[PDB]
């Protein structure tokens, strides 16, 4: 644990990264998280929205 | 690099243009066994009517 | 543009529809832009035969 | 009915197919064929219920006989059983990167190089780096001052009959 | 009578592979340290799914009854293994007071320690399952161990009330969310209770 501080930084990034990745899991309200999946599913009139 | 950057002249460094990405060159599909066939036969082929 | 359709498919008459008319006959953009007028013409359209 | 009767009078067996849905899970549907598999090769890839873009790959992996998908720490889809062939494929997504363009300022010259970031010069006077594929760099022994970086303790420049060394 | 389900009714909650992971799911599992109903053919309800498990050295416990009526008012599902053949139905069966086996159909199928996890989420039956040998009487063994998914009913009926058809116990799931371990294996080894107790918060 002498070196936390480095450490830390690293990890820090990490969960940045994480996070940002695990965004692409959420609907934001969408019908489903998947971007194929809206695309071959629905009317490019609602697909668009 | 000079439409990226906006500009007839570029000065001297390294800059970031476009992402190389390779294409798919064909599609595949596949799905499980097909199995378990509806008993037309029986309704089409019958005996009596 | 004009034409006839029978009423039941004036509302395939519209930007992002779908089914016979729009499929085959008549296709408007997802961007239309301009109106659409549809009037029964039953005295003028129709014969005893 | 008698054999000897006009098409009008003769008998003539009917079927008549309704096909009715419900607010209920369905259980009839049509064949869905599929096709062959090919490994080593980007493509676009649709399995059971999922679907992607990656490279195929024969995997290391021991699933049990009831998974299906993989899936890595960051909930991102790693591998899959193959519907027809009880086969682990690994899907590595497809190779991409950065092109980058090193160039000495347009008021000295026109030539330039190309980086390709962080892929092999096969997928692409060529410089094999950590940084990835560089192409029109005279890769030169002598060391020198860093001009322009490329990465990985690499730097081009331009230098004399004159010609980008990295 | 009533007996503690100590760490028991952890099921894998899809058929997806992680090693090495600590995942969060929220969904219906049996809460630590509840109470489960001890018996020695009652009706009992289907709330929101049902855990259920037998300590067998005879194979008294035979079958399933789930429905809403069974009384021949409504589909049922009717699940019996005679001796040798496992046997699922779903028809309109007329059953006795007393359904009791010597000492409309729009689905048939036909093929010591047992769980099996029944429940119905979307006109889905769920059914996962789990055998291990035991050496106890008394009430459920300790520990941990995981169930794996064995059937998937697209019946479609929806279902209130079960019975059992002939010692063995019953939980009740509810809306939790778990902290799964998943080790290099692919295989459940740990779950912790995201509300059972401050530690586990
Ligand atoms: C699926 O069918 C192919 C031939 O069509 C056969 O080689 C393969 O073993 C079958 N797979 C299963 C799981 O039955
Ligand atoms: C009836 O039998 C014939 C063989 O004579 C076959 O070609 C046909 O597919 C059968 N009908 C159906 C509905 O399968
Ligand atoms: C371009 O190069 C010329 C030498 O030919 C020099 O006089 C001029 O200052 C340079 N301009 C810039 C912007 O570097
Ligand atoms: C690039 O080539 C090296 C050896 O030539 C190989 O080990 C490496 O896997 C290749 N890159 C990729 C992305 O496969
Ligand atoms: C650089 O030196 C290596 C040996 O260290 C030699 O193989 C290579 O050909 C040399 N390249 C140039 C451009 O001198
Ligand atoms: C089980 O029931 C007893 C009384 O019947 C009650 O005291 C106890 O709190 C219950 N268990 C749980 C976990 O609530
Ligand atoms: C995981 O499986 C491999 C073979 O599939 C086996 O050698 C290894 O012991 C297993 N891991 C554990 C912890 O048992």
């Amino acid at each position: 644990s002498a070196l936390g501080k480095l450490q830390d930084v690293v990890n820090q990034n990490a969960q940045a990264l994480n996070t940002l990745v695990k965004q692409l899991s959420s609907n934001f309200g969408a019908i489903s998280s998947v971007l194929n999946d809206i695309l071959s599913r629905l009317d490019p009139p609602e697909a668009e929205v | 690099t000079k439409c990226t950057l906006k500009s007839f002249t570029v000065e001297k460094g390294i800059y970031q243009t476009s992402n190389f990405r390779v294409q798919p060159t064909e599609s595949i599909v596949r799905f499980p066994n097909i199995t378990n066939l509806c008993p037309f036969g029986e309704v089409f082929n019958a005996t009596r009517f | 543009d004009s034409f006839v359709i029978r009423g039941d498919e004036v509302r395939q008459i519209a930007p992002g529809q779908t089914g016979k008319i729009a499929d085959y006959n008549y296709k408007l953009p997802d961007d239309f832009t301009g109106c659409v007028i549809a009037w029964n013409s039953n005295n003028l359209d129709s014969k005893v035969g | 009915f008698q054999p000897t009767n006009g098409v009008g009078y003769q008998p003539y067996r009917v079927v008549v197919l309704s096909f009715e849905l419900l607010h209920a899970p369905a259980t009839v549907c049509g064949p869905k064929k599929s096709t062959n598999l090919v490994k080593n090769k980007c493509v676009n890839f649709n399995f059971n219920g999922l679907t992607g873009t990656g490279v195929l790959t024969e995997s290391n992996k021991k699933f049990l006989p009831f998974q299906q998908f993989g899936r890595d720490i960051a909930d991102t889809t790693d591998a899959v059983r193959d519907p027809q062939t009880l086969e682990i494929l690994d899907i590595t997504p497809c190779s991409f990167g950065g092109v980058s363009v090193i160039t000495p300022g347009t008021n000295t010259s026109n030539q330039v190089a190309v980086l390709y970031q962080d892929v092999n010069c096969t997928e692409v006077n060529v410089f094999q780096t950590r940084a990835g594929c560089l192409i029109g760099a005279e890769h030169v022994n002598n060391s020198y001052e860093c001009d322009i970086p490329i990465g990985a303790g690499i730097c081009a420049s331009y230098q004399t009959s004159q010609s980008i060394i990295a | 009578a009533y007996t503690n389900s100590f760490t028991r009714g952890v099921y894998y909650p899809d058929k997806v592979f992680r090693s090495s992971v600590l995942h969060s799911t929220q969904d219906l599992f049996l809460p630590f340290f509840s109470n489960v109903t001890w018996f020695h053919n009652p009706v009992l309800p289907f709330n929101d799914g049902v855990y259920f498990a037998s300590t067998e050295k005879s194979n008294i416990i035979r079958g399933w009854i789930f429905g809403t009526t069974l009384d021949s008012k409504t589909q049922s599902l009717l699940i019996v293994n005679n001796a040798t053949n496992v046997v699922i139905k779903v028809c309109e069966f007329q059953f006795c007071n007393d359904p009791f086996l010597g000492v409309n159909c729009t689905f048939e199928y036909v093929s010591n320690l047992r769980e099996f996890v029944f429940k119905n989420i979307d006109g889905y039956f769920k059914i996962y399952s789990k055998h291990t040998p035991i050496n106890l009487v008394r009430d459920l063994p300790q520990g941990f161990s995981a169930l794996e998914p064995l059937v998937d009913l697209p019946i479609g009926i929806n279902i209130t009330r079960f019975q059992t058809l002939l010692a063995y116990y019953v939980g009740y799931l509810q809306p939790r969310t778990f902290l799964l371990k998943y080790n290099e294996n692919g295989t459940i080894t740990d779950a912790v209770d995201c509300a059972l107790d401050p530690l586990s918060e």
